């Protein structure tokens, strides 16, 4: 969509990863499986309560007004009472018609912005000692175990840690 | 906002209790909204949580299957609803809106509500009192220390005053004990002046509202 | 080859539907309702009180004591007063009542 | 699952003094951590949130500190309002676990424990059992150590402890120590002990009473 | 019927746990904001794209 | 704009493409030539027509009420009804302007994401085998005839095919 | 939404028409509107479309310059004008709105409209109906064929129905033809019983409205 | 936040830089400090005021209506004033606060856009002759003067002419 990840350059969904919103799926030698990213989906799950609640929290209930009874010689104020309550209406329903379609275009916008930023902070990581091969996947040229893989996860990452090894696998393939 | 839960109820083993927890001025909200027990002088216990925005109910799993956490549509209402009660469920069950000042935060709880106590009992057995006679061994330094015992009790509380409430200086109220047989017991022990055993009587008013025992034992000064 | 560290977002059984400004009829893994579009169908008891039924009769009919309203005699607290619409007793006597409108608003409180 | 433990489970301190109270994580969790504080009878209250950040309406003397597994809150100046168990606990995934609890304590001049031995009532010896209790009163601090000993046989799986509160004026610790036997073991024997060891007493103190007395 | 509700509708009674309903514009009670649309969803999840 | 493309990165527009909202212009061997881009500019038509209609279907037209008439004595009931007519007037003069002043900041930076992702589809294939040479053209390493150009506009582009060519520029350049 | 076109129409050739095409409920819309026309016969031919929030309308090459596609503001009626009709103008033109349940979608007519007939013609030449006698060579199986020859006729449509529309079962109206000669001409053939041709009367009761000949043709069972 | 620079891959503020709202920092052997970026900085400036313009230019203050005064008859259309004041005051309170919290998310996704689009300016130039060590810092492999740092801050950066020179650079630490 807006920032291009979700239907974008990640072009489908993850139905067996159940416990978030945004996160990854890791393979290597000690196993695979898909996990949440914490910190994406906590933050993202608080932006959408304080959304809905910055649209409902206000829309207290109250008591509505008597619906008026207007005799034959009150024609004119019968249709201003009718002018009234048609033309609160109207309002109502046409902003709230209109504000929950912007609200829900952002709302999508938003989940799509936080995977482009999820997925760019990886990428910052990485840098040379990984090949990126779309769909936001990255194959590393080392070894990356299961500790390795929290420290992407984490913004940890030790570039030089595995820079010796991944610059001989990458120009082993790059000769 | 403050949060404001359902009174204290009692229930038989094997039933099911709902608690309501409201919120003030709101109608419509979408706070996630957390229910936390408290074992009678134990630590907090966290049993799930409901994610409004997301319309499902996490729970820890030792409640998995038994305890379920609802709202009504978009209101500030929560209900939590606890099935199969039993003696170790007997605990305060407090309900938290996971909010700051921040917005909503959705793992820490902010605002608390006034808690609400859920006594599972089956059986109602009515204390003895008995007498703690402030002997000459009972006198050291000028006072001498006496109260009452109160045994055979299911289940709590029981509460113990002396002269009539008259008498709350050295009064000293201590715990309740879960025996091996299965009830409580506990002791009530007041320290008075050497100079007052024959001159001021001392009661113990002793109350058990579950077995409608009112008991109330006299201290026996007098001698050996 | 080597591992293998990818990123993507939740997908779930939802086929609830929401409409955007460019989109429409959007398939969505979460979503909440706002309007409500059911009813019981009966007139209930707001807040324990009954409403007043007037049965056949009018507020005039009532309030002035048509031999058809007998049953309104009991009257001792109402959350709301129910009319019908082909209520037609009335002034059974032709005539006509004076602020009429006034009273019915007046009683509303 | 992370399991939370809080050291100390109870600590001592006076009024204005730094008070340090630390908390442990199985994992690391960052700093989504929060702290806690629950006078008696009183639903907790929130202090700390984000493992640093204050929530509103609780005083600047709160402090957090801590990222990753171990974690401090740091109470520079100690009021009287800050008397309460405070407890640390985790929103780094579900469930959400507690610590166990840290009580913080006026602290107080050393008292030597008044010894108060009890025999079992009349009224009592009437029904089949035997109670005699043994009272600890006005003591500090709270750690003691009560035996029952029997015609001078030390006693083992029959006798139950309750401490009360510290008193609000005299800050002193109360424990009762109750025996309990049955009438047919307690006319078989004569002699009955309460030995009482604390920190005010030099040697510990025993008060001994007869059957018949 | 006997039934409570808290808020009375004339061709029935309606719940007041949401925002904004439909179904008639005279109520009386502690009510909705009545409109006149069909459909109100806000949308809180991402778009849904399981395996294609 | 707030994408950086439009007015950013690619200074101006093409008056030459007159078939599409966005796309490619190409040079080789074959030919040149400006190309339009289907896929995103046909989402596009289709998300602004939404857009649009998302605000004027709702505007039915309407019967306006009676101008009402009052006496001497009903002034009370007259300055009602003049702040009846006031109110509605002012709140719609002020939506309507309000939101259309929002609407079209949207439709810019709709227009402005569109162009950044279309861009970054082509970087994402391309990688070493072209040159990124500013105002959103790529300079390949490697010749790339009709056919190629063709796959690059699909998001089929065959990176390996042409890396051994390229590879060898690339590097002859770089000594 | 119903999309509902203007009525059928008759021009001569060299002038112009112009269709309506109105949605319901809507007033104000900028759905794309692509308007497709059907020869007789044949399949589906994309004329143009107008695409209003870009302003402009699309035209296919054979059409260029001689159809426009025009739109009232922002208002749900579109209109299709055509110039310089000839004979091979005459079609069922449609309009179709390019939306789906997606919402807009510019390249695909997701709702269509009833039609328009139009039909281009300077010249009413008015048909000769001809009998198609039942003879024994005919009759096969116990039952015998007979008809009428439609001849002489330009422009479509004729009408043929058998005894005034009371027999139905076995009339066979075979579709027009184009003759050499630039005109139209069809049979109509029913299958009677052999034991009818002396007492059952057969007539087939012929229509050309452009030229308002209505002719009731006999078929002579008789003999040779 | 939406864009991910600010409380993002450039974690804090820069207290020490007062004379505007984006910009860089540099060190050299010329010397250091903190310089404003006068065109990103005076666009914005102009952006939110016009933002603040489109939301109270139209909000002109108005003559306020004369309480009306009913009798004991009257409660009708003392009623309906009451349902009119009620209206139309609902609808202002409702719609200024909603608007107000939507205008203040984008007003600080258009500061974060901003930074973002600042920092791909320079990285854009740059390419490989300098490193990107995260934060939103550079590090050059070359030396960069002052003429050179304005150079950047320009987007007139001359790639080929420190192109030798930090290719060794480059390299020595690559080997
Ligand atoms: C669509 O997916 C939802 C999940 O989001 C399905 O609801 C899930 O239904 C299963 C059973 O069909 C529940 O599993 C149960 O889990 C508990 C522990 O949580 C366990 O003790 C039980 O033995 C059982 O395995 C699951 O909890 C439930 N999840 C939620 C969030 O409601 C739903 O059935 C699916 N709809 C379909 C397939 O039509
Ligand atoms: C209470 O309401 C009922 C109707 O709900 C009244 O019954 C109506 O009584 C009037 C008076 O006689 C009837 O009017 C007469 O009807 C006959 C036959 O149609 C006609 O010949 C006369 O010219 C006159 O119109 C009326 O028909 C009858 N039924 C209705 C209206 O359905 C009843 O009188 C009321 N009781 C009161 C006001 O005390
Ligand atoms: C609608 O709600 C009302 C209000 O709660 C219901 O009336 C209540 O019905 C319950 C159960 O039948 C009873 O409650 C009792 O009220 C007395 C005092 O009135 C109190 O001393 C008791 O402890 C108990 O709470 C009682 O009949 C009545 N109570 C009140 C306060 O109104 C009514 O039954 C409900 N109707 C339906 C159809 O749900
Ligand atoms: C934003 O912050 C203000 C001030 O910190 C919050 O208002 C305070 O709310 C608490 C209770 O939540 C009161 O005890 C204070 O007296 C309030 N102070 C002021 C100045 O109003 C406000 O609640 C916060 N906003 C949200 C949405 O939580
Ligand atoms: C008002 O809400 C109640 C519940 O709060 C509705 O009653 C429930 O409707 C469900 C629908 O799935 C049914 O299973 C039961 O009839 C009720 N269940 C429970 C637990 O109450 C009621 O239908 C609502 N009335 C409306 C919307 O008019
Ligand atoms: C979104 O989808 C709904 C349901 O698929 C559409 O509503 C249907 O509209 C068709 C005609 O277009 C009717 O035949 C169905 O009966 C409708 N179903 C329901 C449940 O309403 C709706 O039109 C779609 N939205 C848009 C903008 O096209």
């Amino acid at each position: 969509g807006l920032f291009g990840a979700i239907a974008g350059f990640i072009e489908g969904g993850w139905t067996g990863m159940v416990d978030g919103w945004y996160g990854y799926h890791h393979q290597n030698e000690q196993g695979s499986g898909y996990a949440a990213d914490l910190k994406s989906t906590q933050n993202a799950i608080d932006g959408i309560t304080n959304k809905v609640n910055s649209v409902i929290e206000k829309m207290n209930t109250q008591f509505t007004a008597v619906g008026k009874e207007f005799n034959h010689l009150e024609k004119r104020i019968e249709n201003l009472n009718k002018k009234v309550d048609d033309g609160f209406l109207d309002i109502w329903t046409y902003n709230a018609e209109l504000l929950v379609l912007l609200e829900n275009e952002r709302t999508l916008d938003y989940h799509d912005s936080n995977v482009k930023n999820l997925y760019e902070k990886v990428r910052s990581q990485l840098k040379n000692n990984a090949k990126e091969i779309g769909n936001g996947c990255f194959e590393f040229y080392h070894k990356c175990d299961n500790t390795c893989m929290e420290s992407v996860k984490n913004g940890t990452y030790d570039y030089p840690k595995y820079s010796e090894e991944a610059k001989l696998n990458r120009e082993e393939i790059d000769s | 906002v403050q949060l404001v839960q359902s009174g204290a109820e009692v229930k038989k083993p094997g039933s099911s209790v709902k608690v309501s927890c409201e919120a003030s001025g709101v109608t419509f909200s979408s706070y996630a909204v957390s229910w936390v027990r408290q074992a009678p002088g134990q630590g907090l216990e966290w049993m799930g949580g409901i994610i409004p925005i997301v319309g499902t109910a996490n729970y820890a799993q030792k409640f998995q299957g038994r305890v379920t956490i609802t709202a009504d549509g978009l209101t500030s209402t929560v209900y939590m609803e606890l099935s199969r009660l039993r003696s170790e469920d007997t605990a305060v069950y407090f309900c938290a809106r996971e909010a700051t000042w921040k917005g909503s935060s959705i793992g820490v709880l902010g605002i608390w509500g006034q808690g609400t106590m859920v006594t599972v009992s089956a059986s109602t057995k009515g204390p003895s009192v008995f007498p703690l006679a402030p002997s000459s061994k009972s006198t050291s330094g000028g006072t001498a220390a006496l109260g009452c015992l109160v045994k055979d009790y299911f289940p709590e509380p029981v509460t113990v005053s002396w002269n009539s409430g008259a008498l709350t200086s050295g009064v000293h109220t201590f715990p309740a004990v879960l025996q091996s047989s299965g009830l409580y017991s506990l002791s009530s022990v007041v320290t008075v002046p050497s100079s007052s055993l024959g001159t001021q009587t001392y009661i113990c008013n002793v109350n058990h509202k579950p077995s409608n025992t009112k008991v109330d034992k006299r201290v026996e000064p007098k001698s050996c | 080859p080597g591992d293998t560290l990818c990123i993507g977002y939740h997908a779930n059984n939802s086929t609830d539907t929401v409409d955007t400004v460019l989109e429409k009829n959007v398939t969505v893994t979460h979503s909440v309702n706002l309007l409500e579009d059911k009813h019981n169908g009966k007139l209930c008891k707001l807040r324990g009180v009954a409403p007043l039924h007037l049965g056949k009769c009018n507020i005039a009919g009532w309030i002035l004591g048509n031999p058809e309203c007998e049953s309104l005699s009991t009257a001792s607290s109402w959350s709301y007063i129910v009319e019908t619409p082909s209520s037609d007793n009335g002034t059974c006597y032709p005539g006509d009542f004076i602020d009429y409108e006034e009273l019915r608003e007046q009683l509303s409180s | 699952d992370i399991q939370m433990t809080q050291s100390p489970s109870s600590l001592s301190a006076s009024v204005g003094d730094r008070v340090t109270i630390t908390c442990r994580a199985s994992q690391s969790i960052s700093d989504y951590l929060n702290w806690y504080q629950q006078k008696p009878g009183k639903a907790p209250s929130l202090l700390i949130f984000s493992a640093s950040t204050l929530q509103s309406g609780v005083p600047s003397r709160f402090s957090g500190s801590g990222s990753g597994t171990d974690f401090t809150l740091t109470i520079s100046s100690l009021q009287p309002e800050d008397f309460a168990t405070y407890y640390c606990q985790q929103n780094y995934n579900t469930p959400r676990t507690f610590g166990q609890g840290t009580k913080v304590e006026i602290k107080r001049t050393v008292a030597a424990p008044s010894v108060f031995i009890f025999p079992p009532s009349d009224e009592q010896l009437k029904s089949g059992t035997a109670s005699v209790v043994c009272l600890l009163n006005n003591f500090y601090p709270r750690e003691a150590k009560v035996q029952w000993k029997v015609d001078n046989a030390l006693q083992s799986g029959n006798s139950q402890e309750s401490v009360t509160e510290q008193d609000s004026k005299d800050s002193t610790y109360s424990l009762s120590s109750t025996l309990t036997l049955s009438k047919a073991d307690y006319e078989k024997h004569k002699v009955y002990a309460c030995e009482v060891t604390h920190q005010g007493l030099s040697s510990p103190v025993t008060k001994s009473f007869n059957r018949g007395e | 019927h006997d039934c409570n509700t808290t808020c009375q509708t004339p061709k029935g009674a309606i719940n007041t746990s949401l925002p904004f309903q439909n179904i008639h514009p005279i109520t009386i009670g502690k009510c909705p904001k009545y409109v006149k649309s069909t459909k109100l969803r806000l949308a809180t999840g991402l778009r849904n794209i399981p395996s294609i």
